[PDB]
């Protein structure tokens, strides 16, 4: 139940968690429905994440990483301006060290497959392909949207396209990088990223 | 002798015929901008 109660990711998480909880309830003085601290899920399925050589990787690879979703749209002048600085920041702060620090997972808000591939070819880190329901479920989970077509349930939009949002193991919001937000610093908010306290555990 | 038959039609008899009525059917169809969804995301959940 973080950050949004009305998200498809969290309703699927809840259904799976209390389904399993009811299963060992009848199998076995237990608390129902299970609390969100003990609630658990997999944020990315087996065939979702895709690296620059177009070979699939699963979720457990991101241990010890500072992982952030990049919701982006290729035709947006916002994203066209933001992309080289994200490239620079990822480049220098992952090359300068003995430990691989951050990882970025790309979520597309593009028109179609051709535009998605043309935008993703300029981008080295992980990505989720557009035909996956994972991109659209993450958009509704973290409330990233350019125009109200999909119904948000009397609730907010955290940002417009693009954004980098660092994520936790259970889909929580660790911190918001203020590019297009209440703070409004384009191509400079990336220095607020702290890779220490937000590890994918 | 013949009678010169009275040709004549006054102003009030000549110079207006019933016009077609003006074709008016156009409202102001305004697409409502959707209410921009609100996260001035508050203090308690925001920092702690």
């Amino acid at each position: 139940s973080q950050p949004v109660f009305a998200s498809p990711l969290n309703v699927e998480k809840r259904r799976l968690n209390e389904e399993r909880a009811l299963m060992q309830a009848q199998k076995a003085n237990i608390q129902l429905p299970p609390n969100y601290g003990d609630m658990d899920l997999i944020l990315f399925p087996e065939g979702s994440l895709k690296n620059s050589n177009n070979t699939v990787i699963p979720q457990s690879h991101l241990k010890g990483k500072s992982v952030a979703l990049y919701f982006a749209d290729g035709a947006d002048p916002k994203c066209a301006s933001l992309l080289p600085f994200l490239l620079n920041y990822y480049r220098t702060m992952n090359e300068g060290g003995a430990n691989q620090k951050i990882e970025i997972i790309f979520v597309s808000l593009d028109r179609d497959r051709e535009a998605f591939e043309s935008h993703r070819a300029h981008m080295p880190w992980l990505s989720i392909d557009l035909e996956n329901p994972l991109t659209e479920i993450l958009k509704r989970h973290f409330r990233v949207m350019k125009e109200y077509e999909v119904p948000t349930y009397g609730y907010g939009s955290r940002t417009g396209v693009p954004s980098v949002i660092v994520i936790g193991s259970d889909g929580r919001e660790a911190q918001f990088l203020p590019i297009c937000s209440g703070l409004e610093e384009g191509d400079r908010a990336l220095l607020r990223w702290d890779w220490r306290n937000t590890k994918f555990a | 002798p013949p009678t010169l038959p009275f040709h004549g039609e006054s102003a009030y008899r000549t110079d207006y015929v019933p016009k077609p009525l003006p074709e008016v059917a156009k409202p102001v169809e305004v697409k409502l901008p959707p209410t921009l969804p609100f996260n001035a995301q508050s203090c308690y959940r925001s920092e702690y």
